RNA sequence: UGGUAUGUUC
RNA sequence: AUACUUACCUUAAGAUAUCAGAGGAGAGUCCUACUGAUCAAACAUGCGCUUCCAAUAGUAGAAGGACGUUAAGCAUUUAUCAUUGAACUAUAAUUGUUCAUUGAAGUCAUUGAUGCAAACUCCUUGGUCACACACACAUACGGCGCGGAAGGCGUG
RNA sequence: UUGGGGCCCUUUGUUUCUUCUGCCUGGAGAAGUUUGACACCAAAUUCAAAUUGGUGUUAGGGGAGCUGGGGCCUUUCAAAA
RNA sequence: ACUUUGCUCGUUCCCGUUAUGGGAAAAAUUUUGGAAGGUCUUGGUAGGAACGGGUGGAUCUUAUAAUUUUUGAUUUAU
């Protein structure tokens, strides 16, 4: 259905992440609320245009197809989404 | 008619009916009469070849490919003969059939 | 009637692949996804006569020492422009389309 | 690089390998994969992104090449703007040690299910 | 749907005289009660009449400058009056259930046993016994401590703070029912 | 369907309004915070030691090393090393949690204390403080604390508190010293200090 | 035929 | 932990490898602890197979780096436009030269950026293993030790 | 059981399976081990203490018995030259 | 191909006889498959088999060749 990477992107909500866009502009800020379509909203945004300059947005909202990548913090190195043999405690009928 | 509400497992019959009586009349005519067609691609790679198979994505199998492109610096034409080819429908600009 | 199932019958076939960037990849096929994510081994790839982005993509894959010899490359579907099959393979027996034959028999 | 990547392996078998994944730009990401999906969205542990400058490209055109490396750490890369992925370096622990670790994870998961069944009673 | 293109095709197919029974008059005027209770626990099921956006835009363009239709307004008034009567019957049933819970058999027996022992110094003893009976009544009422919502007929609480109450007022049921009460009061002010 | 890997709780068909409300509730917060704390504690506490490589040492190194001296090994009992390592763990966590807060209490009477140090009238991150108040929908969380808020507004000017010494300040804290090396303090002061 | 979250009393 | 109120929601389907033949069920479909063949997975197992596994008869060195130093190393290149005033080269929205009033944004960086090149130091990895400090080879090298890591092929 | 010689003790919590005692004039002793036990984190109950939710560990080597498979030799049956 | 009559060569044994025939085994020996024993080496030693699912996770097909990856505006050219 959804998959592991979109669940990991929805996992790190409310944390300082860093995006890079397809044009080359790198954003960095606190993730407000991520979605399954990766259309992600950031706050306290610092932006670097592909020309080179640095600016600051207050509340950005980027579409998921114009994202090169996004960096989650390192404590999500150890996540239960990464566990291969985690069993399921009795799903409901 | 909406695509999701037609039927189940009978969409292949409608796809074959669109293949016989739709825009696919030229790819069908080339594979049954073995006539050579000229496919112009998105990077000036013009292909003169015969069609072997049809796909929904216009993925086409071509036999006895004579392809030609033009390098513009100065102006030279470079060609290549390739025996078998599997062309993706992403690269295809246009398909011309000769009578 | 997807012809990716035609490429699924092409295991251990020694082919070339021209990509949309312009790189020619000579290697044997191992497997291919139904989304045409094809894996190849015993690979040498070459950017012919330019595109500096393609030269960067050619060199920055490890194993350059402009023919680059690599052991294992997975290739995404949308980067595949065309794939050239060996002429010794018979296309009349590999394109039998047994799924299409079962669909015609089910009609 | 004498690694001898497996001859009949796929993305479920290439997990926790130090990949060297190529993109459309050529911005090569080096790091361990830990997950994927249908769109080939790859998470990358201890990842580094390497490029070549425009001035180095003239020397690269037909020796030493000074690549520009930036450190990303644990990132999550999309499958749209990527081109190809290879296996660069083998992981630390071996196949038998990963097998013993997977058996320990299975036994720990079965013990956790027995603990949930004991707490449910 | 799993693809958004089929959702957009559905929006186009449902977006593209006028006095016909197929057009929902409560939706043609606005705020149909079968629309304001679609997926909640107080759902009526499905509206038998069809809803359309082009007919709603034509009705808005007609009510902007052209004219107004009193028959659809009277039908919406009758539907709002019937739904308000059903909700008032539900609120009266909830008030009767609260009065039956406040007048249970064992609770009234304990209250009568406390009041039978409730009877200067005698006045101070009677005041202390009345305070003890009031404390026992407060302990009996605090076992549930459920009030009655004056508008929507739900249950509330007095010791609950204003933030959980504000979370209660921002629901689909309460917004829809306050809008229906505003429409009913506007139609009763226009008719009378 | 949706399954929380943290809380080990299932769900109905995947609604964004339900999944958003699941990551706000207090049980998911407790389980998630405890899981992150325990995984960080495990990856700190895991002493991944190097695999030892012992070679056949040289002859003259053996005649030099076995004749210089023989050192003495110190070692302790089980309860002693357990108590010492527990004190070292609480010292490491209290050093990881602490921070120097001298500039906040040292510029307390400054005329721009209500514009930078108040941390609510701050310009760049003050909207983040004013956004999530944790609005305390429980009445007990609002009725528990009965002390003053002392919220310093931005509009406080220099006219208020003109003389900082008449309005009673606090004497500054002394420089704290290590308790394990507290026996080497100069016991005699330079000047006579009263009270 | 149900699930998630929250607030009171024992 | 029990009891109750409230807020949101209440589900895209079909299937689990392929081919040929025989039998059964009222041209088409299903089943066979039915038979032959291909393929996949798991467990074992062997191929004088393919690659690698760091001195100790010393104070070293192989692979990958430093987001380390010398190093502000050496050689180059840039660091805003317009109106007007006192002269002005002048096809421009006076571009060029010296000085200034004013007008819109106005990356920090010039100890900056690119290229070139050497030395030093420090990090992660290993069989830092068992015998010996030894005279072999045109069919070029007795690959006929105990293993480990990666892979190929073959068998059950 | 004692004594001598060589190496290692980074095992850095001085063996790291756990607990307790204990150690460099030594390298040890006692108990337990998967519906259990051990260690730790977080909290409101106003010291300590107790309760609840989770995390991680329960190991390595050798030997008797049983079983699966690989290679060699021997005995017997069926088939083809 | 069956069948008979005698000659010649011949694996082994017997007999008329060591020329040569008669009879028997129609054999000693090589390979394959199956049954048993001995020796060398390796793995495992507490879970396994059957059935049931308004079971969970993976794989294929169609929605889905149209703005969210995967059926293209990244070889910088008029």
């Amino acid at each position: 259905m959804n998959g592991i990477p979109v669940k990991l992107l929805n996992e790190a909500q409310g944390h300082i992440v860093s995006l890079e866009l397809t044009t080359g502009a790198t954003y960095r800020g606190k993730l407000v609320e991520s979605e399954d379509s990766m259309n992600v909203q950031l706050r306290d945004v610092i932006a670097t245009e592909p020309q080179g300059a640095v600016t600051h947005m207050d509340q950005i909202f980027v579409r998921g197809s114009q994202i090169k990548f996004i960096v989650v913090p390192d404590l999500l190195k150890n996540a239960p989404l990464f566990k291969k043999n985690s069993s399921r405690p009795m799903p409901p009928i | 008619r909406p695509k999701h509400e037609l039927s189940r497992a009978e969409l292949e019959e409608l796809e074959e009916f669109e293949f016989k009586h739709g825009p696919m009349s030229l790819i069908n005519d080339a594979m049954v009469t073995r006539t050579p067609v000229i496919i112009s691609l998105r990077n000036n790679h013009k292909i003169i070849a015969r069609v072997k198979a049809f796909d929904r994505h216009c993925n086409m199998v071509l036999e006895n490919v004579k392809e030609l492109w033009t390098e513009k610096k100065n102006v030279i034409n470079r060609e290549r003969f390739i025996s078998k080819l599997f062309l993706r429908g992403d690269s295809v600009i246009v398909v011309l059939k000769t009578p | 009637m997807k012809l990716v199932n035609f490429l699924k019958k092409l295991r251990n076939e020694q082919v070339t692949i021209e990509l949309k960037n312009g790189t020619t990849v000579w290697g044997t096929l191992q497997s291919v996804s139904p989304q045409m994510n094809a894996i190849l081994t015993d690979v040498k790839l070459t950017l012919p006569q330019s595109n500096g982005i393609a030269m960067a993509s050619l060199y920055l894959t490890g194993g350059q020492q402009n023919i680059a010899s690599l052991q294992y490359i997975n290739i995404r579907g949308n980067t595949i422009r065309q794939i050239i099959l060996p002429d010794s393979l018979n296309l009349d027996s590999l394109l039998v389309d047994q799924k299409q034959l079962n669909s015609l028999r089910r009609s | 690089s004498k690694i001898q990547v497996a001859h009949s392996s796929r993305l479920a078998n290439l997990i926790d390998y130090k990949l060297r994944v190529l993109t459309q730009d050529g911005r090569v990401y080096i790091g361990q994969l830990m997950a994927f999906d249908k769109h080939m969205n790859l998470v990358l542990n201890e990842c580094i992104e390497e490029r070549v400058p425009k001035t180095q490209l003239d020397k690269l055109r037909p020796l030493n090449i000074k690549v520009e490396k930036r450190v990303l750490g644990l990132t999550i890369l999309r499958g749209e703007q990527i081109l190809s992925t290879v296996v660069e370096d083998k992981p630390l622990l071996s196949k038998k040690e990963r097998l013993v670790r997977d058996k320990k994870e299975k036994k720990q998961a079965q013990k956790q299910t027995k603990l949930r069944k004991e707490k449910e009673k | 749907m799993s693809t958004p293109a089929a959702e957009q095709r559905k929006l186009v197919e449902q977006l593209m005289g006028l006095h016909d029974p197929k057009i929902c008059k409560s939706y043609l005027v606005g705020e149909c009660p079968y629309d304001l209770f679609q997926g909640t626990k107080q759902s009526l099921g499905k509206c038998p009449q069809m809803h359309l956006t082009k007919h709603k835009i034509q009705y808005e363009r007609e009510v902007k400058q052209g004219k107004t239709f009193p028959e659809f307004e009277r039908e919406y008034l009758a539907i709002l009056s019937r739904f308000v009567n059903e909700c008032n019957g539900q609120i009266s049933v909830a008030l009767q259930n609260l009065k039956h819970t406040a007048e249970e058999r064992m609770k009234i027996q304990q209250v009568t046993e406390e009041l039978d022992v409730l009877d200067l110094i005698s006045k101070r003893k009677e005041v202390a016994k009345r305070v003890r009976n009031i404390t026992e009544n407060v302990g009996q009422s605090a076992q549930q401590k459920l009030q009655v919502c004056e508008v929507c007929g739900a249950y509330l609480s007095r010791l609950d703070t204003d933030r959980r109450l504000a979370d209660h007022f921002l629901g689909k049921i309460h917004l829809g029912y306050v809008k229906m009460r505003e429409d009913y009061d506007r139609l009763m002010k226009n008719n009378r | 369907r949706y399954y929380c890997e943290y809380c080990h709780s299932y769900l109905t068909h995947d609604t964004l309004s339900v999944r958003k409300s699941h990551l706000v509730g207090k049980n998911h917060l407790r389980i998630t915070a405890d899981y992150y704390r325990n995984k960080a504690r495990d990856i700190i506490n895991k002493h991944n030691h190097k695999r030892r490589h012992i070679g056949k040492r040289g002859r003259k190194e053996r005649e030099n090393s076995s004749q210089n001296e023989t050192l003495k090994v110190t070692c302790l009992s089980n309860k002693e090393k357990r108590h010492i390592m527990h004190v070292k763990k609480m010292n490491q966590k209290e050093l990881a949690q602490t921070s120097i807060d001298t500039l906040k209490l040292l510029y307390d009477g400054s005329p721009g204390y209500s514009k930078v140090f108040v941390d609510a009238n701050r310009f760049d991150i003050g909207d983040l403080v004013k956004a999530s108040k944790l609005p305390q929908r429980a009445n007990e969380k609002s009725a528990h604390h009965s002390f003053k808020q002392t919220s310093r507004s931005r509009d406080e000017t220099c006219e208020s508190n003109p003389f900082p010494r008449l309005n009673n300040p606090k004497k500054l804290e002394p420089p704290k010293i290590l308790s394990q090396w507290s026996n080497t303090i100069p016991k005699t002061s330079i000047f006579y200090s009263v009270d």
